[PDB]
């Protein structure tokens, strides 16, 4: 059981935001409720799969997209050139959305909800909602840095021992190069002196 | 020492021949200090000597290096980092031709 | 301009969570706006360094200890044991929160809160900054997270280089000697053809 909640702007009070919260058991295909609420008033309405099937149906397409579709309108998840719009009547109580593209509008699906007797419980469970997540997220997060200054320092770590792994080798292939270079001048040495005495 | 004869300068600095602009480079400086404990030549001041030069992803620096090559007396090579890799993984120098 | 939400239970009403929250400029000691609301209206009050400086001197205590005695209870900092008791008259509009310890308990503050015209803005207000923390949050928790794993490979690939070079420096030396041995003989042989041929 998971929800998301998103801002949502009508067009009838475009300067008034509304906030929408959907939520869903393990995947939307089942099913999903979702909230709408403006700080004073609230609206519940809940879309099971009969529903959803045969708004699929009827507008005879794929219902493999459908559901991603919803899912990109509902979830805020619309894309920087993708423009949906939102028309919710009070009066009749009806929600619909269309997809603007191309200046033509396009009508994805249609509910009707409920007005909600107790606009304060689902305020205040949308607050407790968001104080949780923020707390999980603190956490979360603090854990991550302490993982994170770990990590740094056994990399710092390691690139000292590579530092320390480098200059021996380059101190112990120093030595043994003068001392070969010594033996073999001393070599040469006596070979001159040797061929010098020949000479005679 | 298969590296003897092959200097090569590294583009971990932001600004050429300023000692105070040292990178984080994370696979760039492991990358140089590999090739001087494998008997390449480091120099952290780019100057006549240097033969051989090494870029890392950042691609910005390449006209500034194509600039500096003209006006000295030999021109170096740009090599991307798969040459060293190559070359380490089989023992063996690979061509320049191919990773130029 | 930092700010503080928290979770209250008043006495008056345990049936029900109050939300507090509490904003400030710079510092606690400057002074804070505390709005408390729960679902369906909303009062809110100012606290200024002077009522601050009053109360503390009425107590005949330092700044820093009454500004640690705050921020422990308005700003959920409590402790592992500490336990605090507010209450809100709503005809007066009275807010005063105590600590308790036993049967005697504290008067530690006490403010006086005015109703707002208008209810749904402020929790609006207060629903929207908990949404952008939220994000602010996850997004770090993103980055941190892509950081982390980038820095994991990196340090599991470096050990294994350094590992192996590691093991080729200890066969550089046999290397080396080996490659000594046979020029010396071959300096030696020299001196020995040479000898051979002074016998003479």
């Amino acid at each position: 059981m998971e929800r998301k909640i998103s801002r949502i702007h009508l067009v009838s009070e475009p300067s008034i935001t509304h906030f929408l919260q959907v939520s869903w058991e393990k995947t939307l295909e089942s099913g999903f409720v979702i909230t709408l609420t403006d700080g004073h008033s609230a609206w519940t309405g809940t879309v099971s799969e009969s529903e959803i099937s045969q708004e699929a149906d009827d507008m005879a397409m794929e219902k493999g997209k459908y559901v991603g579709e919803l899912r990109k309108a509902l979830l805020s998840g619309a894309g920087p050139a993708d423009v949906y719009t939102f028309n919710f009547s009070k009066e009749s109580c009806y929600f619909f959305f269309e997809k603007n593209l191309k200046d033509v509008s396009f009508r994805l699906g249609s509910f009707n909800l409920e007005k909600v007797e107790n606009p304060a419980e689902v305020i205040r469970e949308l607050i407790c909602y968001c104080l949780d997540t923020i707390a999980e997220n603190q956490a979360k997060n603090e854990h991550l840095q302490k993982e994170n200054e770990r990590l740094l320092r056994d990399w710092n770590d390691v690139q000292g021992r590579f530092e320390k792994c480098v200059s021996a080798k380059e101190a112990l292939e120093t030595d043994l190069y003068k001392r070969f270079i010594l033996v073999l001048n001393e070599k040469k040495t006596k070979i001159r002196s040797l061929h010098n005495k020949l000479l005679n | 020492s298969m590296f003897r004869r092959h200097t090569v300068y590294l583009d971990s600095y932001a600004v050429i021949n300023d000692l105070s602009t040292k990178n984080e480079g994370t696979r760039l400086a492991i990358k140089a200090l590999e090739l001087r404990f494998h008997g390449a030549k480091v120099v952290s001041c780019l100057a006549e000597g240097v033969s051989h030069v090494i870029i890392g992803e950042d691609h910005s620096r390449v006209a500034d290096f194509k600039a500096f090559r003209r006006t000295f007396k030999r021109k170096f090579k740009i090599l991307k980092e798969s040459w060293v890799t190559d070359s380490i993984d089989k023992c063996e120098l690979q061509e320049e031709n191919q990773y130029l």
